[PDB]
This record gives C-alpha cells, sequence and structure tokens, in this order.
RNA sequence: UAGAGCACUGAUAGGGCUAGGGGGCCCACCAGCCUACCAAACCCUGUCAAACUCCGAAGGGUCCCAGGUGGAGCCUGGGA
RNA sequence: UCCUAAAAGGUAACGGAGGCGCCCAAAGGUCCCCUCAGGCGGGACGGAAAUCCGCCGGAGAGCGCAAGGGUAGAAGGGGGCCUGACUGCGAGGCCUGCAAGCCGAGCAGGGGCGAAAGCCGGGCCUAGUGAACCGGUGGUCCCGUGUGGAAGGGCCAUCGA
RNA sequence: CCCCGUGCCCAUAGCGGCGUGGAACCACCCGUUCCCAUUCCGAACACGGAAGUGAAACGCGCCAGCGCCGAUGGUACUGGGCGGGCGACCGCCUGGGAGAGUAGGUCGGUGCGGGGGA
C-alpha cells in the first residue's frame, strides 16, 4: 500500500490519542474508518440528455476510481419517474483510495467551499457514521471551471467502526474534520 | 346512527341465532348493565332509541357504554315485486344480540337513576331483557 | 393471438422444408427469427428461419 | 332489476389421491394441488402444475416436517 | 434470518441431495481443508480426509490436490466408486477444485 | 481493480496560494488551488479577514458626551 | 366446518398516548402557548365476520387386516 | 378464481363478489451470483415518496394481468452461454356418460448449459378458447379408371370460427 | 471433556442482556505477484501467506423482559338416541370432546465422522 500523509497521521497521532481518551481494552475496540461511499443523486439526467457521462468522468477524476450508475427501484409519476432510469452516480472508496480523497477533501475541498464556517456536528448518524453534502463540484482541485458544464453537487457518507456519536466526532474531528459548533 | 364506515362487502347471508353470547356477558366499565335473554337482530333505530332514552332520563350527567355495534347490514327487496332477479338492497344494519350479553352500561349516576334510565331503555328493545349491576364474578374476568 | 402478435414457421435452411409453427411479436422483433431447430428430414440440427405462414 | 353475478367456474376435484399406506405403481398420480401443499419426497417427482407422482412402485407415506412442510415417499416393495 | 453465504450452502446442497448419490462434502477454512463422503440417507459419514489429519506441507493448492487423492484412494477401498462433488458455499475453483481432481485422479467416479 | 476503466494516480503535488505544498496523489501531478486548509480564515484560528470589527454598534457612538447633565 | 380466536384481511365502542388539521389566545418578524374539537399510526380494556384464521373438534373419506353367505358383490350380454 | 358447499369429491337458484377471448424472442433452457416491503436515524439541489449510508426487520414486497393456492433453503432481482417454445414414442395415472381436458417417469435420435451430479419435450400454477364438414398453402411421391403421363385425391405439416 | 465438519427433531432450539474461550480448531487478520473477482470497491468472491486479536463473527455458560411450549378441571360444540316450543330456538341420554384462560415449562436435544485432551 502507499503512504499516506492522513493514513500516517491515523497510526501515528489518532490512535494513542483515542485510546487514551476513551480507554479501549483490546486494539481492534478502537474506531477506524471503515468506507466511504459518495453518491451523486443527480435524477436531472433522467430524460434531457442523459448522457451524464460528464459527471461519471468527473467523479473518476476527483477519486481516481470509476463510479456505478444507479436506477429507480419503482416508477414515479411526479418525478417523471420510469422503473429502470438511471438517475444517479455511487462510488465506494475503501483503504488507500479513501485516506487519499479524504487527504484532498481535508485539505483542499473543504476550505474551497463558498462560506465555508465548519461542517455540520449534528450531521452524525447514531451509530457513529457521518454524512455531508455538497452544492458543486468545482470545490475538488482535479476539477476546473473550464472542463465543466454545469453545477452537480454531491453526499458523502463516512462509515466508522464505532459505535457511538461520540467516539465518531472524536476519531473524525481529530483526523481533521472541521465542525462548526 | 350506528353504522360501519366502509366494509370489505356490501351484503351478508342471513346466519343462524343459536346458543348463548360468545363474549360480553360481564360487565367491564359501568356501575350497571343491560342484558340480553332472548337473541335478535337488534338495530341501529332500536340501539339509537335506547341512548337518547337514557340521556334523556339523566339529562345531564353519568357514562353510557354501548357495548354492541350494528354491522350486519340488513336487506330487503322493493314493495310488491316478485322472487329472484337478484338479492334485495341494504336498508338498514343490525347488531347480533344472543342471550347474554350486556349491550349497555351505565356508570356514575345513583341506583335509582340507573334503574330507572335502564328499564326505560329496555322498552324501546324487541327483547326481553335483565338488569344487572357490576358483581366479584364480573371483577374476576 | 392478433394482428400485432403473428403465427408463423419455421424452415429449414438446407433442405427448405417447414417444421415447425410457432408465434412472434412483429413490432417487438421485426427480424426474421432464426434459431436453430431439429430437422428431421436431415435427421441433425439446422438454422431454421422464420416463414410467412 | 337484473344482476351481474351469477357465474363461477367448474370445480378442480384436487387434492390427494393415494393416502399414506397405499400401495402405488410406477406412475400413479399422488396429489394433485395449487402450489406445494405437499412437497415431493424420496421417489416421488413432481409436474409443471405441482403434481406428486410416483417414480417407482412401492407404499406411499406422508411425513410431517414442520417448518420444512408436508413430504409423501414412495418405499419400495 | 439468513446469511449470503448460509442460502448459497442451502442451494447448492440441497439441489446435489435430490440426485440420490453419496455426496463429498467439502470445508475450506483459511488454513486447511476437510472433505467427507456422506450418505445422507441414514445420517452417517463413511470415509473421511483432510490436511489436518495428514498433517501436509504449504501450498493448499497441491494440499488440496493430495488430500483428494488420499481421499479417492481411501474410498475405493470400501466399494465406493460413483459420487457427487458438494462444493458447499465454494465456488468451483481453486482449492476446491484442485480437490476435485485429485479425487477424480484416485478413481471416485463424478 | 478492473483494468482500463479507472484514471490512473499518479504521485502528485498539491500548491496552495498561501505557498502550501502538499504531496499526495491524484489524477493530475500538479495541482494549484486558491487556497487550503493552512490557510483558510476558519482554520488559522480566528483570522478574521476584514471584520473583526465588534459590532460595533449600538453603544459604539460616543460622538459625544456634551450634552448637559 | 361446528365451536372458538384476533396473529393475518376488514370492521369496531371506550380509554391512553399521540403525526395531522379545526378552533382560541398571541403574531407576520417566524416561531410560540391553550384545547370538555374531528382524528392516522401505536398500546389498553371490550367486541364482530359466508368470501378473516394463531387455533380446531364430533364426524366424513380412502387403503390394510378381520367379522360379515346376503333377492349381497364382481364380469359379459338381452330387455326395459 | 373465491364464497354459498354442511372439515374427502361433488352439489342448485334471475344467490354474494371478481376476471378471461391476451401476452413474453425473454417474461423461454441452463450455469453462476444476489434478497424484499416497511420503520427509525443521517445526507447538495430533493420533496410523503428519486438516489446514498447505518441499524431494525421471516416475509406484510415481488412473482405481466382477476382471485385463490404457493413461494426468499425461490417460483423474486442480475449476468453468462444458449433455443428442449425439440423430432420418433410413451410405462402408469388424475378426471370423467361420451367426446374431451390434465400430469407423466423412461427408451432412442440430434442438441443446450454445467468441472460434475444433473437439469431442459416453453412460461410459479389454475382462464387467454372452438368438434366435424368444406376449402387454402408447404412437404410427401401413396392411388392414377386400357398403357405411359396428366388432371383430381390420399398421407404429413399449417391456415380460414 | 473441548473444538471442526455434516444430519435429524422443527422455536422447550428464538430475540435481548451479562460473562467466558484462542494451546488446538475457527474466525477476523498481512498482502493482492499468480488464478479468480467487483453493473465502482480484494466489502463480497478468489489466491499466496502466518506478525497480531478474540474487538467483530462463532462456540460455550448464566438470566424468564419479550417470544415459544402448556397441563388438570370445567365449558362450547358434536356422531348416535330421545323430548319441548307457533316459531326465533330450548332441553335430556349415551359415546367423543375443544379454543380461550390457569398452574406451569423453556435461554435446546440428539446421530455420524474427524482434530485435541484424560
Ligand atoms: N351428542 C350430541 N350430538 N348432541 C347434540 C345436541 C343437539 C340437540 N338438538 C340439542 O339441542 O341439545
Ligand atoms: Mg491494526
Ligand atoms: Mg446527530
Ligand atoms: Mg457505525
Ligand atoms: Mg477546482
Ligand atoms: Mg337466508
Ligand atoms: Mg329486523
Ligand atoms: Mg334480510
Ligand atoms: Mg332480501
Ligand atoms: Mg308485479
Ligand atoms: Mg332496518
Ligand atoms: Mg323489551
Ligand atoms: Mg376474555
Ligand atoms: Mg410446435
Ligand atoms: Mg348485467
Ligand atoms: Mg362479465
Ligand atoms: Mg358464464
Ligand atoms: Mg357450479
Ligand atoms: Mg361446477
Ligand atoms: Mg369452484
Ligand atoms: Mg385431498
Ligand atoms: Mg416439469
Ligand atoms: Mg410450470
Ligand atoms: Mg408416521
Ligand atoms: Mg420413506
Ligand atoms: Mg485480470
Ligand atoms: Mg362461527
Ligand atoms: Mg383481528
Ligand atoms: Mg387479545
Ligand atoms: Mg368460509
Ligand atoms: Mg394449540
Ligand atoms: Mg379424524
Ligand atoms: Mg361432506
Ligand atoms: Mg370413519
Ligand atoms: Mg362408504
Ligand atoms: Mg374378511
Ligand atoms: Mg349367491
Ligand atoms: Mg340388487
Ligand atoms: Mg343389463
Ligand atoms: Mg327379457
Ligand atoms: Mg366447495
Ligand atoms: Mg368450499
Ligand atoms: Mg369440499
Ligand atoms: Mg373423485
Ligand atoms: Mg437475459
Ligand atoms: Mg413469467
Ligand atoms: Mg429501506
Ligand atoms: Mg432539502
Ligand atoms: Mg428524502
Ligand atoms: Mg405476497
Ligand atoms: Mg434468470
Ligand atoms: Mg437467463
Ligand atoms: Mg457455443
Ligand atoms: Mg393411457
Ligand atoms: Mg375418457
Ligand atoms: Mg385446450
Ligand atoms: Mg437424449
Ligand atoms: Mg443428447
Ligand atoms: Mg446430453
Ligand atoms: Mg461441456
Ligand atoms: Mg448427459
Ligand atoms: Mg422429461
Ligand atoms: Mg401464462
Ligand atoms: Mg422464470
Ligand atoms: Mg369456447
Ligand atoms: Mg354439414
Ligand atoms: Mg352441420
Ligand atoms: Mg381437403
Ligand atoms: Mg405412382
Ligand atoms: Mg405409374
Ligand atoms: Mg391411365
Ligand atoms: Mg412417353
Ligand atoms: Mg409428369
Ligand atoms: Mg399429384
Ligand atoms: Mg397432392
Ligand atoms: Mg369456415
Ligand atoms: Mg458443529
Ligand atoms: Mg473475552
Ligand atoms: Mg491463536
Ligand atoms: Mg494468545
Ligand atoms: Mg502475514
Ligand atoms: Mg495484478
Ligand atoms: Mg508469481
Ligand atoms: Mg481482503
Ligand atoms: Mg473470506
Ligand atoms: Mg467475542
Ligand atoms: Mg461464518
Ligand atoms: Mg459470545
Ligand atoms: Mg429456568
Ligand atoms: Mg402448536
Ligand atoms: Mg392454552
Ligand atoms: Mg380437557
Ligand atoms: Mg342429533
Ligand atoms: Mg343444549
Ligand atoms: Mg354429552
Ligand atoms: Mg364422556
Ligand atoms: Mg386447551
Ligand atoms: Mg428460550
Ligand atoms: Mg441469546
Ligand atoms: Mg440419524
Ligand atoms: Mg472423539
Ligand atoms: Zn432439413
Ligand atoms: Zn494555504
Amino acid at each position: 500500500p502507499l503512504d499516506l500523509a492522513l493514513k500516517r497521521k491515523y497510526y501515528e497521532e489518532v490512535r494513542p490519542e483515542l485510546i487514551r481518551r476513551f480507554g479501549y481494552q483490546n486494539v481492534w475496540e478502537v474506531p477506524r474508518l471503515e468506507k466511504v461511499v459518495i453518491n451523486q443523486g443527480l435524477g436531472e439526467a433522467k430524460e434531457d440528455a442523459r448522457i451524464l457521462e460528464k459527471a461519471a468522468q468527473e467523479l473518476a477524476l476527483i477519486t481516481g476510481q470509476k463510479p456505478a450508475v444507479t436506477r429507480a427501484k419503482k416508477s414515479i409519476s411526479n418525478f417523471k419517474l420510469r422503473k429502470g432510469m438511471p438517475i444517479g452516480l455511487r462510488v465506494t472508496l475503501r483503504r488507500d483510495r479513501m485516506w487519499i480523497f479524504l487527504e484532498k477533501l481535508l485539505n483542499v475541498a473543504l476550505p474551497r467551499i463558498r462560506d465555508f464556517r465548519g461542517l455540520n456536528p449534528n450531521s452524525f448518524d447514531g451509530r457513529g457514521n457521518y454524512n455531508l453534502g455538497l452544492r458543486e463540484q468545482l470545490i475538488f482541485p482535479e476539477i476546473t471551471y473550464d472542463m465543466v458544464d454545469a453545477l452537480r453537487g454531491m453526499d458523502i457518507a463516512v462509515v466508522t467502526t464505532a459505535e457511538t456519536d461520540e467516539e465518531a466526532r472524536a476519531l473524525l474531528e481529530l483526523l481533521g474534520f472541521p465542525f462548526r459548533k | 346512527m350506528l353504522m360501519p364506515r366502509r366494509m370489505k362487502y356490501r351484503k351478508q347471508q342471513r346466519g343462524r341465532l343459536k346458543g348463548a353470547t360468545k363474549g360480553g356477558d360481564y360487565v367491564a366499565f359501568g356501575d350497571f348493565g343491560l342484558v340480553a335473554l332472548e337473541p335478535a337482530w337488534i338495530t341501529a333505530q332500536q340501539i339509537e332509541a335506547a341512548r337518547v332514552a337514557m340521556v334523556r332520563h339523566f339529562r345531564r350527567g353519568g357514562k353510557i357504554f354501548i357495548r354492541i355495534f350494528p354491522d350486519k347490514p340488513y336487506t330487503k327487496k322493493p314493495l310488491e315485486v316478485r322472487m329472484g332477479k337478484g338479492k334485495g338492497n341494504v336498508e338498514g344494519y343490525v347488531a347480533v344480540v344472543k342471550p347474554g350479553r350486556v349491550m349497555f352500561e351505565v356508570a356514575g349516576v345513583t341506583e335509582e337513576q340507573a334503574m330507572e334510565a335502564l328499564r326505560i331503555a329496555g322498552h324501546k328493545l324487541p327483547i326481553k331483557t335483565k338488569i344487572v349491576r357490576r358483581d366479584a364474578y364480573d371483577e374476576a374476568q | 393471438a392478433s394482428e400485432v402478435r403473428i403465427k408463423l414457421l419455421l424452415e429449414c435452411t438446407e433442405c427448405k422444408r417447414r417444421n415447425y409453427a410457432t408465434e412472434k411479436n412483429k413490432r417487438n422483433t421485426p427480424n426474421k427469427l432464426e434459431l436453430r431447430k431439429y430437422c428431421p428430414w436431415c435427421r441433425k440440427h439446422t438454422v431454421h428461419r422464420e416463414v410467412k405462414i | 332489476g337484473s344482476t351481474k353475478n351469477g357465474r363461477d367456474s367448474q370445480a378442480k376435484r384436487l387434492g390427494v389421491k393415494r393416502y399414506e399406506g397405499q400401495v402405488v405403481r410406477a406412475g400413479n398420480i399422488l396429489v394433485r394441488q395449487r402450489g406445494t401443499r405437499f412437497k415431493p419426497g424420496k421417489n416421488v417427482g413432481m409436474g409443471r402444475d405441482f403434481t406428486l407422482f410416483a417414480l417407482v412402485d412401492g407404499v406411499v407415506e406422508f411425513q410431517d416436517r414442520g417448518r420444512l412442510g408436508r413430504y409423501v415417499h414412495v418405499r419400495p416393495l | 434470518r439468513l446469511t449470503a453465504y448460509e442460502r448459497r450452502k442451502f442451494r447448492v446442497r440441497n439441489r446435489i441431495k435430490r440426485t440420490g448419490r453419496l455426496r463429498l462434502s467439502v470445508f475450506r477454512s483459511l488454513k486447511h481443508i476437510y472433505a467427507q463422503i456422506i450418505d445422507d440417507e441414514k445420517g452417517v459419514t463413511l470415509v473421511s480426509a483432510s490436511s489436518l489429519a495428514l498433517k501436509l506441507k504449504g501450498n493448499k493448492t497441491e494440499v488440496a490436490r493430495q488430500v483428494g487423492r488420499a481421499l479417492a484412494e481411501k474410498a475405493l477401498a470400501l466399494g465406493i466408486k460413483q459420487v457427487a462433488f458438494d462444493r458447499g458455499p465454494y465456488k468451483y475453483h481453486g482449492r476446491v477444485k484442485a480437490l476435485a481432481e485429485g479425487a477424480r485422479e484416485g478413481g471416485l467416479e463424478f | 481493480m478492473k483494468e482500463g476503466i479507472h484514471p490512473k494516480l499518479v504521485p502528485a503535488r498539491i500548491i496552495c496560494g498561501c505557498g502550501n505544498v502538499i504531496e499526495t496523489y491524484s489524477t493530475k501531478p500538479e495541482i494549484y488551488v486558491e487556497v487550503c486548509s493552512k490557510c483558510h480564515p476558519f482554520y488559522t484560528g480566528q483570522q478574521r479577514f476584514v471584520d473583526t470589527e465588534g459590532r460595533v454598534e449600538r453603544f459604539q457612538r460616543r460622538y459625544g458626551d456634551s450634552y448637559r447633565k
């Protein structure tokens, strides 16, 4: 595996601080990062130019991983939705790629957000997972203003082995997640 | 008055009326009850008449519990028509009452008030009735 | 069977003898049906082609 | 007036045909059913309409297996 | 609640049972591999073979091929010939496939 | 992974405007950014860019204390 | 199936709790406070069902062995 | 299809309720993989309900369509390769006045999938239909009215309710 | 006696809670070169390994909050035989005999084959 600043920071500075702060008895009992699933809810490309390959290209550039499609589980009248119609994207990032993307997200992305005042503290799962949203894709460094055609945000779900929101917030803020409160 | 707000089927067969009551044979709410002695289909008009009579006797005060609800749809063919050509049209709703069911219960009223109100209520019914009070036999069920 | 769902025959491409009758949707499947059926005159498998009944 | 009701289908004469212990031959239909109210057991096949038929000559025997269902077998002779 | 593991296990095993043949049941751990021929008519195991009982070397693939050879050799001694391969929840590939190939190399009929 | 469908990750230099350099991995080996976490106002303590005013209203008038008393 | 039962499909009276509205204070500065008002879901107490059943008889049916010699039974054909 | 139908089958009325006269070239065969509806919490536009994550959840979802039965230890969702939606038959039964309708192991021919055991003679099942007579089309090369041919017919397949 | 496979009974076996087990076995685990794999992801599947941990999963104990099981007695109902009511319906005899509820039970039992132990 690759040598990364964020993974090394975890194993070096975040592990012992956590063990001290909570008093874990086992090495595995400590909270670890499990996965980070990114999902462009899209749905704007139902009809119109359903060719959403620009958005999937953007995701493949930001994550270094080609996303997959998501389709409708049912047809919906008001949403102009036919069952089985491609309406979104979802890429599951784990391990080294997860660390890479989280590094670039914490060091570049979250700063470049318009009127950024921190991440919402109450956005925790209750089981020890966190979620957030993004209004644009220009936030990430791999996306410039020329190669973009339309603004399209995304959803980020970070899944942690922690059991309470307390341990999860500890791990995430220690890793460098900026919380507004 | 009393009738179901919705049903799975509009018309029912007539069935039978044999046996004592399946349930509701013991007081369970009020201080007194009116219990049936002979089986019948008690129409919603009769139940409403009995209720109105009891509350009109109380004038104000007390509490009335109606433990039967008319869910059986009564049917009747149009006047002066011959047999056949379908089943009749629903003209009302009845409650299957069998021997030994408490149809009404009164609570929170003097003994004389409850007795006389249950009497005037029974006089609106198409069957013989008995006035009962809550016993430890009821309390044990 | 209707007007859009037609009945048809299958012809052994090798001896030109119709051997099977079936049905297709000419709107959902506007090409001639090609399959591989057992031709008994040839006593072997053969690609049969759709033929107007 | 009139009616829109009077119609029904010819009864289908379904059910068990060879109760447990009944000696049977190869091919005797054992059960007729919609769905798998009884499931095929040893030496018992099932057909495209859920019909259980004996695969060998023998004797019918039932076996209720709790949550696994009800099975019919043919003990060889 | 069942897991896809158990569902897959049931799904292949019932279709094995229906064929009324003896089943060479395979089990594959992270370290070793085990295989026993079962007659489900009596709920009895006839012949067993494993790398834990035969004390075998390193390569799990060649190890499984050797345990298959041993299982087939011990099976042909008891009159067994035809059998049905119980691959369990394991895809017929790699270690389990090598076990099956070793079993066939010993004369087992499947 | 599936070969031929993923943009290759390579060692990447992410340069910030404040002079911060970040050694990471990305599809573009060099990327310049206008801001990073080491110089954003919310991160670096409370570097309130222009407005660290104090409201300043309303009692901050005090022009002046010349009315008689 | 009879009976029974409410776990499923529906009905259902009272009470509890409680999305939602109605109404009343209090506001357009967006929220608040009170409900002897109608009331979803959920629980409590008490019920109803040919097309409801977690239950479920007596009987009924069929095969086996046995008693059963009766204007009993089985096969082929004539006549109604 | 369900009720009436009185716990085997069957059972009537101008008795109570609904559906059918289609469809699918995959919605068929096989091998491999996967498991719902719903409730709670979290999440840019995004909402009761679009897609994402977590936890609870045995089946209340799904199974083209009426109803019932059946069903995740799949009959449901996805993919691969395919045409068994076979030809010659058919032990033995369900049902039943007749005629019909239905299920069918197995043997052979040439196949499909599978490493294999095996499975496949359309479809989770129960409606999606029409006896003969007359005639059309393809094949067969059986009859050919003194003989050789032809006309016309027979036989196999399918059409015109 | 413990563990690992694989059946049978078909919840007296389940949910939840607490505790225990890593020598062995099993699991997680270290890797992703090779085989194989993801409608993206070595999560799953799959291969090569053996540093660590029993944190998860699993196994084994204990608890009756839920769930499941459930007598005895009586009753409903009823095959057969008799009565009563103008009827709706109601009794008696004989044989059978529920469902609900009560007491109570249950945090499984057992077969075959392997590895270890006395
Ligand atoms: N043993 C019996 N089957 N009894 C039936 C009782 C019926 C009788 N007609 C009655 O009213 O009581
Ligand atoms: Mg570690
Ligand atoms: Mg929170
Ligand atoms: Mg968590
Ligand atoms: Mg950018
Ligand atoms: Mg009547
Ligand atoms: Mg009347
Ligand atoms: Mg009437
Ligand atoms: Mg009438
Ligand atoms: Mg007249
Ligand atoms: Mg009336
Ligand atoms: Mg009266
Ligand atoms: Mg009760
Ligand atoms: Mg055909
Ligand atoms: Mg009409
Ligand atoms: Mg009609
Ligand atoms: Mg008709
Ligand atoms: Mg009929
Ligand atoms: Mg009929
Ligand atoms: Mg019928
Ligand atoms: Mg039967
Ligand atoms: Mg079949
Ligand atoms: Mg079928
Ligand atoms: Mg038995
Ligand atoms: Mg048997
Ligand atoms: Mg490859
Ligand atoms: Mg009843
Ligand atoms: Mg209910
Ligand atoms: Mg209850
Ligand atoms: Mg009924
Ligand atoms: Mg019971
Ligand atoms: Mg019986
Ligand atoms: Mg009967
Ligand atoms: Mg009998
Ligand atoms: Mg008889
Ligand atoms: Mg005899
Ligand atoms: Mg004689
Ligand atoms: Mg005679
Ligand atoms: Mg005669
Ligand atoms: Mg004569
Ligand atoms: Mg019937
Ligand atoms: Mg019936
Ligand atoms: Mg019947
Ligand atoms: Mg019959
Ligand atoms: Mg396909
Ligand atoms: Mg289909
Ligand atoms: Mg959900
Ligand atoms: Mg929003
Ligand atoms: Mg939403
Ligand atoms: Mg369903
Ligand atoms: Mg498929
Ligand atoms: Mg397929
Ligand atoms: Mg091929
Ligand atoms: Mg025959
Ligand atoms: Mg016949
Ligand atoms: Mg037909
Ligand atoms: Mg063949
Ligand atoms: Mg063949
Ligand atoms: Mg073959
Ligand atoms: Mg092959
Ligand atoms: Mg073969
Ligand atoms: Mg066959
Ligand atoms: Mg069909
Ligand atoms: Mg299918
Ligand atoms: Mg017809
Ligand atoms: Mg004629
Ligand atoms: Mg004629
Ligand atoms: Mg002709
Ligand atoms: Mg000639
Ligand atoms: Mg000639
Ligand atoms: Mg001539
Ligand atoms: Mg000549
Ligand atoms: Mg000529
Ligand atoms: Mg000719
Ligand atoms: Mg001719
Ligand atoms: Mg004609
Ligand atoms: Mg075990
Ligand atoms: Mg421990
Ligand atoms: Mg160890
Ligand atoms: Mg240790
Ligand atoms: Mg290692
Ligand atoms: Mg590689
Ligand atoms: Mg190599
Ligand atoms: Mg791994
Ligand atoms: Mg694994
Ligand atoms: Mg543990
Ligand atoms: Mg496991
Ligand atoms: Mg444990
Ligand atoms: Mg105990
Ligand atoms: Mg029970
Ligand atoms: Mg009980
Ligand atoms: Mg008893
Ligand atoms: Mg009697
Ligand atoms: Mg009586
Ligand atoms: Mg008696
Ligand atoms: Mg007795
Ligand atoms: Mg009991
Ligand atoms: Mg228990
Ligand atoms: Mg437990
Ligand atoms: Mg046994
Ligand atoms: Mg031992
Ligand atoms: Zn040919
Ligand atoms: Zn900077």
